[PDB]
């Protein structure tokens, strides 16, 4: 087929070889553990003397060559222009067993798998193709396993394939198994293949999942709903302020979180918009908050550095005006009566807007609303009620 | 990450990260671990063991990494020490008898003078800001006191508790709630990290009556499964051999 | 009742579970198993014990600390797979052990620490990890052999201790033969440690290990040396180098302390008769000319450069004609030492009689007078001043001479007034002569 | 090529002299906002005795333009930090570092 | 140091304190079985369990018998938990009898003998401590002609069809050592020299003699009480695919010791006096030769007409003759 005779002229026993190799994965299938242990014992030397005459006649390098010639062809579609449409749909399927006899023939046994270190390279080459890689892996992990010589031959090179295997194809638990078995084998380790593996996988924190401790956050408001609409009886500007009894800026090893500012629900539902009900997120963490920690304006979980006369993180005896208004929508804030030069605009007015204030542990806070629920420490700019 | 509990997937693949951990810190790495010690910090590690609602494969991965980072290569060192006594010949050598008193009761096991040599056991500060590589040398800091009292806190509670045959062990299982536990437990034994009242009230724990200073039911009387088993003979292996420390010591001063 | 003892705990804990359970784990049964044996073993502890207990002065402690922090790393290293930081490591390890004063002062400890077999256990995997290809960190077998030496010249018990693994070496002889300055590195050299002027030892010593050892120097008096012909050197049809070597460790086993330990000399002979080719091209005994012929075309191998170097101390350049020089030496050296005592001859034994006789139809006398009355090179004064002195270790030295003389004095000997004033017009007196001139204060 | 801005000011007064020991507390960033170090996490303060190389000289400068009692945050580039090799392991290659330092002491 | 290693030669290792009986007792006991009323099929005792430890790993594919401390120290302490041993009581021989009996069934009732057949099979022919113990505990397992043992053997035998076990049989009599006049005379130059000897004996010559007695010991008690069974399966393994003749492979370790003893007694012919350990090699290799002639009368006795031609026909006479000359002359 490769030389392009006639494809009726030469003929594929595939049904033939497709059974040939159920059978021979049969054959090579290892003894179930339910058995007793003589049973298995005996089966178990039976195996080994079928892949000791396996490998004697070379089966494992005709295996390889049959695998070789099917994989000049990309795929499926392919190998049936080439050599037939019944032939496609067998392909994949005759890879795979091929691949699984392969597997069943060197697993377990040391010979085996060290005699398959001479061709270790040849199999990695072929990682990335998606109709073998599940194949190869297991191979690969089989001879990783039983042989030390192979793994001798392992180098950086191969080590970035697999880890690119990983970039590539997602999270498979199977490739960290094969780099485990890398790190160590039979109780020895190998250094160079623990410091690659480490310096070419850990850095990125690309792919595997990656762990931290959060302080808890929480968030208060007021009961109070402000929202601006086409002929309606809401106010339009509205302040109130917060002033800081007492913080501790490390009640643990994390930073204590306390943010001041507005916050919006979605459409007119009570409930606060587009945020999580727990966890370490607080007001400026989404779309739907506006948040002031002293130096940073917090919107859409992204921090803005703003400036202020003698800036700092928000502390003790510090008074934080918020003032709100929808009529051009703005979020204004005052530190200790200086103005902060920064805003918040342009943000979406089709939901409720109340005052709100996120924090971790180690705060001690005043809502100071006006009126009598706290006496405001500055006079509220003209207009804002 | 609690949450793993019911996202299946994440959960195996973060135990199998866990495991690749492991075998990258595996037998000494220094460096490694010192590069580990960004990834899973100390506060990390404690929450991990202290936490009751953590995944079992998850809490048995993160003790397996707390040792294999912190704790290993020294455990290793000691053990490879164990079975050769080398005792100096000083005034506190001399001074060691077989039993403490008249009365010829056996001392608590562990407990006495021992004066046999014993390797050093030194540690390195983790600091990515410094610049000097004479850290690559020992296993990095953990707080060793603060390991201590928990892992003497959470065995009693463990222990109070899977007596009931609770419905809910911490982990899922009996084996997950045990098997990391008894195993921290053991290897800061195997470290001697242990002293005195810690060990008495440890000892207490593992049997109140033969144990008992010169009601309470210890680990061996719990109907544990086998790999428990298999950690409490491993404990009384290590009981063992510091009798016999102590009986070649005591042999020695009388020589 | 309540056990009081943690034995009795042991003991009934261990019942309890295995009658209340049938254990589907066979390392915890094992376990289980081992912890009440030990429970009903007591003495047995302290019979492993006390052999691994070692008590030392407070003066010695610091020394003490640091030998096992080596050796601690040592052991450690066993768990990883060799590599060149490991190499440098163990190196290192090695090194601050043999400059410790503990590892001198205190035999025994080392001896009971099993340093010995940690370092071999290392040499086996070194060796091992491409035995048949390549050595590979040939710096390691060194390095290993170096502190086997060692240990062994440190005391008997250690070179007793070091004796049981002679097997081995004898099959890895082979590792760093050809390689000058490895002298002294190589496992045949732990082999000849092992036996050095220990009588006990070198009795001690069977049959099949000097098989072995004649077997090797066969195989170098039958082929080249593939690597030096693969640096260059011309292909001559032996390998001196390597039968030096073969050569030496049977001087170390069939002499000792002085005296040829005479069951060693006759097997030895014995197994040199029956494989001629360990003689050499001129004692091959079938058209090949004299041992004088053989010294006569060394000196004209090491005086041409062509036919000494390699062409393309001793580093690469192995001088060939010094080599050849030194395998005949050494071949007559042991052949001397092997031969037998002459109370032994007087008493008249026929295994004695026939062994001289054997050594007799071996050498002619005719050859040994040749050999010694061969001249030496001499140190001369330039015009300048300066002393111009040849490099003996690519020429003819007095120690062959002195290997000569050992052979003629053991087995023929000198008895007739007529031989002894030939021998000492001819080949002595030249000798001695030209030491009398060379007592100017700048050539002496 | 350190950036300083302040978190919480300090007296102003007293600052790192050549031949003294800063006692720190730092934490470590990466540029994306992934944490790599900390001394509060290991609940140790970070000593280190100034003009002598023992740190990256990015953190050196930063914590020495600093005064006492004072908290800052630390930007430095790749050419003060590790650099165009990394740090293996933890630090990839051309990585900019942000440090939340406070010094504590001066020793 | 000096003191220690004396003490640990001088006094620990000779203090002896016997407990194996007991041990074997306590690991024979059912835990609480009705208490736990399970009343379901009878779970097997520590001893069993014991036992089914060694016989899985016995049984267990490997290419050597792996040294194990635990199967050693449980095989010496299950062979003398059976012997536990002027003139005696008819009653009180018959009492012994049977405690050696009930002492016996506390073993093969739980798979001793078929343990001790799957180590000697493992051992595939290599000498070693493990061998020597499972032979000293076949032997335990088998004095005074136990016929259930035997039986046991002999089914576990041909249910397995294992050539192995004759295989190794025949190993181990090949490896089996003899008296060496080399080793002898190397012995006595050293002895003239004046080396103190460091081993207590020098017992390189004859190198295992009890191993070599309890070999033999172990198949003449398989053939006990003219078992025609073994005396004629150790001829011929019928249903084995291979056959090894164990009565052969006797004989020409018979005809090697008798070598042997010609080979000391013409070396002490001419001397006037025989030194105490040239007397105490011959009184071993007597020992030896006296079991060897017992385990082939043992194989041949209760006539076993197969067994009897085989030794006809076999290199017997030949050891006789030498044995003749030795005794005309040395008599």
């Amino acid at each position: 087929l490769s030389k392009k005779a006639k494809a009726s002229t030469v003929d594929l026993p595939i049904e033939s070889v497709s059974l040939s190799l159920q059978d021979l994965i049969g054959y090579f299938h290892p003894p179930d553990e339910h058995l007793e242990h003589e049973d298995k014992q005996n089966r178990l030397r039976a195996l080994k003397n079928r892949q000791n005459l396996f490998q004697e006649e070379g089966m494992i390098n005709l295996v390889l060559e049959c695998i070789d010639r099917l994989h000049v062809y990309s795929s499926a579609a392919h190998f049936a222009d080439v050599a037939g449409r019944e032939a496609g749909e067998s392909w994949k399927s005759i890879l795979n067993s091929l691949y699984e006899l392969l597997a069943a023939l060197i697993r377990g046994n040391r010979k085996n798998c060290a005699q398959f270190s001479g061709s270790l390279d040849w199999l990695i080459s072929r990682l990335e193709r998606l109709e073998a890689s599940s194949g190869i892996l297991e191979v690969l992990h089989c001879v990783l396993v039983e042989s030390p010589e192979a793994l001798n031959i392992i180098k950086e090179g191969h080590i970035k394939s697999i880890i690119s295997l990983l970039d590539k194809h997602g999270r498979n638990h199977k490739v960290l198994d094969v780099l485990c078995s890398l790190c160590v084998c039979h109780g020895v380790a190998v250094r160079s293949n623990q410091h690659l593996i480490c310096d070419n996988l850990l850095p990125g924190r690309d792919l595997l999942l990656q762990t931290r401790l959060v302080n808890h956050v929480s968030s208060m408001r007021p009961n109070i709903f402000l929202g601006v609409s086409e002929g309606s009886a809401q106010y339009k500007k509205w302040y109130y302020e917060l002033m800081v009894d007492h913080t501790e800026p490390f009640v643990t090893a994390e930073a204590t979180h306390l943010r001041v500012g507005w916050a919006s629900t979605e459409g007119y539902s009570p409930y606060p918009g587009g945020g999580e009900e727990w966890g370490g997120n607080g007001v400026g963490d989404d779309l739907f908050s506006y948040g002031f920690d002293g130096l940073h304006l917090w919107s859409g979980c992204i921090a803005r550095t703003v400036s202020s006369p003698n800036q700092h993180l928000l502390r003790t005896d510090d008074v934080i005006s918020c003032c709100l208004d929808l009529s051009a929508p703005s979020i204004s804030f005052r530190i200790n009566g200086q103005p902060v030069q920064g805003m918040f605009e342009n943000f979406n007015i089709d939901g409720l807007f109340f005052p709100v204030v996120s924090f971790s542990a180690g705060i001690k806070v005043r809502f100071l609303l006006g009126g009598r629920h706290g006496e405001f420490k500055f006079l509220p700019p003209p207009g804002y009620a | 990450i609690l949450e793993l509990t019911e996202q299946e997937e994440l959960l195996k693949f973060h135990y199998h990260t866990l495991r690749l951990y492991s075998a990258v810190c595996a037998l000494g790495n220094h460096r490694v671990a010192h590069a580990l010690c960004s990834h899973v910090d100390e506060p990390q590690l404690l929450y991990a063991i202290e936490n009751k609602y953590m995944p079992g494969l998850l809490r048995a991965g993160y003790y397996d990494l707390l040792i294999d980072i912190h704790l290993s290569s020294y455990a290793t060192a000691r053990l490879m020490m164990n079975n050769e006594y080398i005792v100096p010949m000083t005034e506190e050598t001399k001074s060691i008898t077989l039993f403490p008193d008249e009365n010829k009761k056996h001392g608590l096991p562990g407990i006495g003078l021992s004066t046999s040599l014993r390797p050093r056991m030194q540690f390195s500060s983790p600091s990515f800001v410094s610049i000097s590589n004479e850290c690559y040398q020992y296993s990095p800091e953990f707080p060793l006191d603060i390991l201590k009292s928990k892992t003497i806190q959470m065995l009693t509670e463990a222990v109070k508790e899977g007596s009931l045959h609770a419905r809910d062990p911490v982990g899922g299982t009996t084996e997950f709630l045990f098997v990391p536990l008894i195993k921290l437990f053991y290897t800061l034994l195997i470290m001697g990290i242990f002293h005195n009242e810690d060990l008495k009230h440890i000892l207490q724990l593992i049997e109140p009556s033969v144990f008992k200073e010169a009601p309470k039911e210890g680990l061996l009387q719990m109907k544990l499964p086998e790999p428990v088993k298999l950690q409490m003979c491993l404990l009384l292996q290590y009981l063992c051999d510091c009798q016999v420390r102590h009986r070649i010591e005591a042999i020695v001063a009388f020589s | 009742k309540k056990s009081s003892t943690l034995q009795q705990l042991i003991s009934e804990t261990m019942v309890r579970w295995a009658q209340e359970s049938v254990i589907e784990d066979p390392e915890l049964v094992r376990a289980m198993f081992v912890l009440l044996h030990r429970q009903y073993d007591g003495i047995g502890g302290l019979v492993r014990a006390l052999p691994k207990t070692y008590t030392i002065n407070g003066v010695s402690v610091e020394d003490t600390i640091n030998l096992l922090a080596s050796l601690g790393q040592i052991r450690s290293l066993l768990s990883v797979r060799m590599g060149k930081e490991e190499e440098k490591l163990m190196i290192r390890g090695l090194g601050d052990i043999m400059n410790n004063k503990v590892f001198y002062q205190h035999p025994n400890l080392m001896r009971a620490l099993g340093m010995h077999e940690t370092v071999m256990e290392v040499m086996v995997n070194v060796l091992g990890g491409g035995e048949s290809k390549e050595i590979t960190f040939p710096k390691m077998v060194a390095n290993c052999c170096r502190f086997l030496c060692y240990f062994c010249r440190i005391s008997r018990q250690n070179q007793k201790a070091m004796f049981d693994h002679l097997s081995y070496l004898l099959e890895n002889s082979s590792v760093g033969l050809a390689s000058p300055a490895m002298r002294g590195s190589t496992p045949l050299d732990v082999a000849a440690a092992s036996v050095m002027d220990n009588n006990e030892l070198a009795l001690a010593l069977r049959e099949p290990d000097l098989e072995k050892v004649v077997r090797y120097l066969a195989g170098c008096g039958l082929q080249s040396c593939q690597m030096l012909v693969s640096k260059g050197y011309p292909d001559i049809g032996w390998n001196p180098v390597e039968g030096e070597r073969y050569l030496d460790f049977l001087r170390f086993a069939v002499f000792c302390n002085g005296e040829s330990v005479e069951e060693n000399a006759n097997v030895v002979v014995r197994l040199l008769i029956r494989r001629p080719e360990c003689f050499g091209p001129a004692l091959r005994g079938e058209g090949g000319n004299g041992l004088l012929a053989a010294m006569e075309e060394a000196i004209k191998i090491a005086e041409d450069p062509s036919r000494d170097g390699p062409s393309p101390e001793e580093d690469d350049t192995i001088h060939m004609g010094n080599a050849i020089m030194t395998f005949y030496s050494a071949l007559i050296d042991l052949l001397g030492r092997c031969a037998p005592e002459m109370h032994l001859i007087h008493a008249g034994k026929g295994e004695a009689i026939r062994i001289r006789s054997i050594l007799r139809s071996l050498i002619p006398l005719g050859d040994l007078v040749g050999v010694i009355s061969i001249a030496f090179q001499m140190p001369t004064i330039a015009k300048d001043g300066n002393v111009v002195e040849p490099d003996m270790s690519a020429g003819f030295c007095p120690d062959h001479k002195a290997a000569m003389v050992l052979f003629l004095d053991s087995v023929y000997g000198i008895e007739v007034q007529d031989f002894l004033l030939h021998l000492l017009e001819v080949g002595f007196l030249p000798d001695l002569r030209a030491a009398a001139s060379l007592d100017t204060a700048a050539l002496s | 090529g350190v950036e300083i801005e302040t978190i919480s000011p300090g007296d102003g007064r007293t600052f790192p002299k050549k031949g003294q020991t800063c006692v720190v507390h730092y934490t470590g960033m990466l540029q994306n906002g992934k944490k790599f170090d900390s001394s509060r996490d290991r609940n140790k303060p970070f000593k280190f005795r100034i003009g002598k190389q023992e740190v990256i000289k990015g953190f050196e400068e930063g914590a020495a333009q600093m005064s006492l009692g004072q908290r800052a945050k630390l930007t430095c580039t790749p050419d003060v930090a590790y650099g165009a090799t990394g740090h293996p392991g933890v630090i990839p290659p051309n990585a900019t570092l942000i440090f939340d330092v406070e010094l504590l002491n001066l020793e | 140091n000096l003191f220690l290693q004396g003490y640990e030669k001088s006094w620990i290792e000779t203090e002896e304190h016997y407990f194996e009986d007991k041990l074997i007792e306590d690991l024979a006991k059912p835990g609480a079985e009705p208490p736990e009323e399970d009343e379901g099929t009878k779970r097997v005792d520590p001893l069993h369990q014991l036992i089914l430890l060694f016989s899985r790993t016995a049984l267990t594919e490997k290419c050597k018998l792996e040294e194990d401390f635990l199967y050693m120290a449980y095989a010496d302490i299950m062979a003398k938990s059976c012997h536990d041993e002027e003139v005696k009581s008819f009653e009180e021989k018959e009492m012994e009898k049977q405690k050696l009996l009930y002492q016996q069934a506390r073993l093969h009732d739980r798979g001793a003998a078929e343990m001790v057949l799957q180590t000697i099979s493992a051992s595939k022919g290599e000498t070693g401590p493990m061998v020597a113990a499972t032979l000293k505990l076949g032997i335990a397992i088998l004095n005074g002609g136990n016929s259930t043992v035997q039986q046991k053997m002999l089914d576990y035998l041909k249910e397995k069809k294992d050539v192995g076990f004759f295989q190794s049989l025949a190993g181990l009599m090949q490896s089996c050592s003899v008296l060496d006049l080399n080793a002898f005379e190397r012995q006595n130059k050293a002895e003239g020299l004046g080396m103190v000897t460091e081993e207590g004996s020098g017992e390189k010559v004859l190198q295992d003699d009890e191993f070599t007695c309890d070999l033999f010991r172990f198949l003449q008690l398989l053939c006990e009480g003219h078992n025609s069974d073994f005396q004629n399966y150790l001829r011929t393994q019928t249903g084995n695919n291979t056959t090894v003749n164990i009565i052969i492979s006797t004989v020409d370790y018979l005809l090697r010791v008798q070598e042997s003893i010609s080979d000391f007694y013409w070396y002490y012919s001419g001397k006037d006096v025989i030194d105490e350990q040239g007397q105490r090699n011959f009184s071993k290799a007597i020992q030896v030769a006296k079991q060897v002639f017992n385990t082939l009368t043992e194989y041949i006795q209760g006539p076993c007409t197969g067994n009897q031609q085989s030794l006809a026909h076999s290199r017997l006479w030949d050891a006789v003759v030498g044995f003749l000359h030795v005794f005309a002359h040395m008599q």
